[PDB]
């Protein structure tokens, strides 16, 4: 309903404060997002 | 100031004063000063004169292409009511 949209890089972050960290720990992130590409209005065909 | 008669304040510091020195002289300074090292026209900085973008706008390029092609299915004929 209110997508994370920073206008500046990193204005917003996802946070995880771990209690225990094993060897080779990592966070695998997955994102769904919208972003603008471009449109024009022309075509032709004659036969 | 108060003066009190008959003990009056001396009418001056008088002539019994001890001239202690003739060291009164400041010798004028005479000097020639030259600050002449070769100057090179340039200074290096990390950045001068830039007005950096705080946010950019979104920007884009554009394309279209294709042709006009179609597969269609139509409504059947119907009895005409009036007219």
């Amino acid at each position: 309903d209110k997508p994370i949209y920073t206008l500046q890089y990193g204005n917003v972050g996802f946070v995880v404060n771990p209690k225990t960290v094993n060897q080779n720990a990592r966070l695998l992130m997955g994102y769904e997002y919208f972003t603008s590409r471009t449109e024009l209005v022309n075509a032709g065909t004659i036969s | 100031a108060l003066i009190n008669p008959q003990f009056p304040y001396a009418g001056p510091v008088p002539i019994p004063g001890p001239a202690p020195t003739e060291t009164m002289p400041l010798l004028n300074y005479r000097v020639e000063g030259r600050i002449a090292g070769i100057q090179q026209a340039r200074q290096f900085m990390p950045f001068l004169q830039g007005p950096h973008r705080a946010v950019a706008e979104q920007t884009y390029h554009a394309i279209g292409t294709g042709i006009q092609m179609g597969q269609t299915f139509n409504q059947p004929l119907i009895n005409t009511q009036e007219g």
